């Protein structure tokens, strides 16, 4: 258990690079998925905090998650996790225009409320989360990845997280950009995001598209100026569904729904 | 044109938020260019038209702005071959020497000036990213501009980007009201600053990245510490770090100004002090 040899693994074809790694294709044990991880030389403390999120990660085992094999410390710092043959959603939304019906769109969102409450269950904030971390395995079957790592995520002066955001901005929480409190990272701000995946998934593009800068989008999310507008959202959309897209990414946090109210909610869509 | 295969990268120069640089031969002619790999997920008309709007920097050419050999869309990243800088870029500079003396920076100001009316006269382009990381310098003394909006979709596709750490924006495209040169021109102020002082000055001798965009937008903008640089120069920085975009000097000020006049008659043996501080 706990670390893996990296004898074992063998690295493939380089996919990319996100906000914290870069993604190989590996074949430990079958398919698996390696990212090398930024962090040079990890802190002991640094070090530790990893290998405890690490067992925590491995413990995780849900349908609408991706499993979370391992670490090595022999290739630099990498965590391998389950591989993803299906495209990602940020790539059936917005690279591929990916055709979804209205029902596959609910079905999306409540897969991915499902694999966010039992993260959430576990006391599990999947940071970081967006489009990019959703896979649709299988066609349809929703698979989240690239959740918690904060320790990893985060840059640490010495024996000190950074304590700074990272990731996106188009689906980050306007509380942890301003990043007021050392620990703005909650259910609600994983909520947040989920909105705005809502968002995509019920307009089929990014929010803020009359914004092309990123230091002005920053600026505009933290000050309260901007807001995804809601006019952008599909016709055929259920007003419950717009109900909850809103309720999701309202400004206040405590305002935001909890997961197992949105499933609560979109199972009333299901049913009509 | 331009293809993959045909780069065998010798080293990495460097890095940013949206990509990385390589410096690369090109072995079909065996000349040593800098590859930057920008990395983003966008639909292939969108990298069509990034391309395309990409190759109206082959005309490009002014002694303030660094060369363009061609760009082309690899594997999920757009690549632009440009000329290689040996010096590398200013943000370097400023790692190796604690701070950059006044008279380079003169000539360096001169150097940003220039580029910037020249792409405005002759391209009606905005750089939009004047940093100290965006301009470069040569083995030789030169000092050119890169990093430059000559493409209007590789800025939006960019717009979805990962947070920052420091910003160098003026606070009218912050605040989103109309922004012009005057834009660029407080960005050269900012960058001037930060080259003349040791630091960066958004927060006046850590802070987040919303703290710093609102310190820039709602705060007097910084200013040279007094006593150690020249009236002159501290007036063009304070006539370039103006918050109202009228109020600020514009580059046909900027030119005439004082402090211009004096780093352009002054002879500075720039291309030995580079070498000097960096090795
Ligand atoms: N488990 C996986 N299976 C298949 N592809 C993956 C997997 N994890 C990541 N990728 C791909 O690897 C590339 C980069 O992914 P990441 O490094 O996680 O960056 P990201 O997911 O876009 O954003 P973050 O904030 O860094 S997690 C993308 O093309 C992903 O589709
Ligand atoms: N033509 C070039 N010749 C030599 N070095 C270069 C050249 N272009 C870029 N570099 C180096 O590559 C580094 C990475 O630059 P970019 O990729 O443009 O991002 P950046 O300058 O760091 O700005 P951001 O805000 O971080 S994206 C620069 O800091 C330079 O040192
Ligand atoms: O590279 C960019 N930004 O990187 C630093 C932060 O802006 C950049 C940003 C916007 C842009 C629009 N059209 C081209 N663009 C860039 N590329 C680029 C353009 C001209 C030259 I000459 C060299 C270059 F690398
Ligand atoms: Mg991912
Ligand atoms: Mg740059």
């Amino acid at each position: 258990y706990w670390e893996i040899e990296a004898s074992e693994v063998m690295l493939s074809t380089r996919i990319g690079s996100g906000s914290f790694g870069t993604v190989y294709k590996g074949k430990w044990h079958g398919d698996v998925a390696v990212k090398i991880l930024k962090v040079v030389d990890p802190t002991p403390e640094q070090f530790q905090a990893f290998r405890n999120e690490v067992a925590v990660l491995r413990k995780t085992r849900h349908v609408n998650i991706l499993l979370f094999m391992g670490y090595m410390t022999k290739d630099n710092l990498a965590i391998v996790t389950q591989w993803c043959e299906g495209s990602s959603l940020y790539k059936h939304l917005h690279v591929q225009e990916t055709k979804f019906q209205m029902f596959q769109l609910i079905d999306i969102a409540r897969q991915t409320a499902q694999g966010m409450d039992y993260l959430h269950a576990k006391n599990i904030i999947h940071r970081d989360m967006k489009s990019n971390n959703i896979f649709l395995h299988e066609g349809l079957t929703v698979k989240i990845g690239d959740f918690g790592l904060a320790t990893v995520k985060s840059r640490w002066s010495g024996s000190q997280q950074v304590e700074q955001p990272t990731g996106s901005v188009l689906w980050m929480a306007p509380e942890v950009i301003r990043m007021q409190d050392n620990n703005p990272f909650s259910f609600q701000s994983d909520v947040y995001s989920y909105g705005i995946v809502l968002y995509e998934l019920m307009t089929g593009e990014l929010p803020y598209s009359h914004i092309n800068n990123r230091d002005q989008i920053i600026f505009m999310v933290g000050r309260g100026y901007a807001s995804p507008d809601l006019s952008k959202l599909y016709k055929n959309c259920p007003k419950a569904m717009k109900r909850l897209v809103a309720e999701c990414v309202k400004k206040v946090k405590e305002e935001r729904p909890l997961f197992p109210q949105i499933l609560s909610s979109i199972e009333l869509l299901q049913h009509s | 044109e331009l293809k993959d295969d045909d780069f065998e990268k010798i080293s990495e120069l460097g890095a940013g938020n949206g990509g990385v640089v390589f410096k690369v031969s090109h072995k079909p002619s065996g000349l040593v260019m800098a590859r930057k790999l920008i990395h983003l997920e966008i639909k292939p008309a969108i990298r069509n038209q990034i391309i395309r709007e990409l190759q109206v920097l082959h005309e490009c050419n002014s002694p303030y702005i660094v060369g363009f050999y061609g760009a082309f869309y690899s594997d999920g990243e757009i690549s632009i071959c440009m000329e290689h800088m040996d010096g590398g870029s200013l943000d370097q500079v400023l790692k190796k020497a604690g701070r950059i003396p006044e008279q380079i920076l003169g000539k360096v100001s001169i150097a940003v000036i220039k580029g910037l009316t020249y792409l405005r006269e002759k391209h009606k382009i905005m750089h939009r990213d004047v940093k100290p990381s965006n301009i470069l310098v040569n083995s030789r003394g030169e000092i050119k501009l890169c990093d430059f909006g000559v493409s209007g979709q590789l800025i939006d596709a960019m717009a979805n980007a990962f947070v920052g750490t420091r910003s160098y924006m003026s606070p009218e495209r912050l605040q989103g009201t109309h922004y012009s040169v005057q834009s660029d021109i407080w960005s050269m102020g900012l960058s001037l600053v930060e080259m003349a002082v040791g630091r960066y000055p958004i927060p006046p001798p850590p802070m987040a990245i919303f703290e710093l965009l609102d310190y820039i937008v709602n705060e007097p903008p910084p200013k040279l510490p007094s006593g150690v640089f020249s009236l002159e120069f501290q007036d063009f920085v304070n006539k370039c770090l103006i918050k109202n975009p009228a109020e600020r000097a514009d580059l046909k000020q900027l030119m005439v100004h004082a402090f211009i006049k004096r780093s352009d008659a002054e002879e500075v043996d720039f291309a030995g002090w580079l070498c000097s501080t960096i090795g």
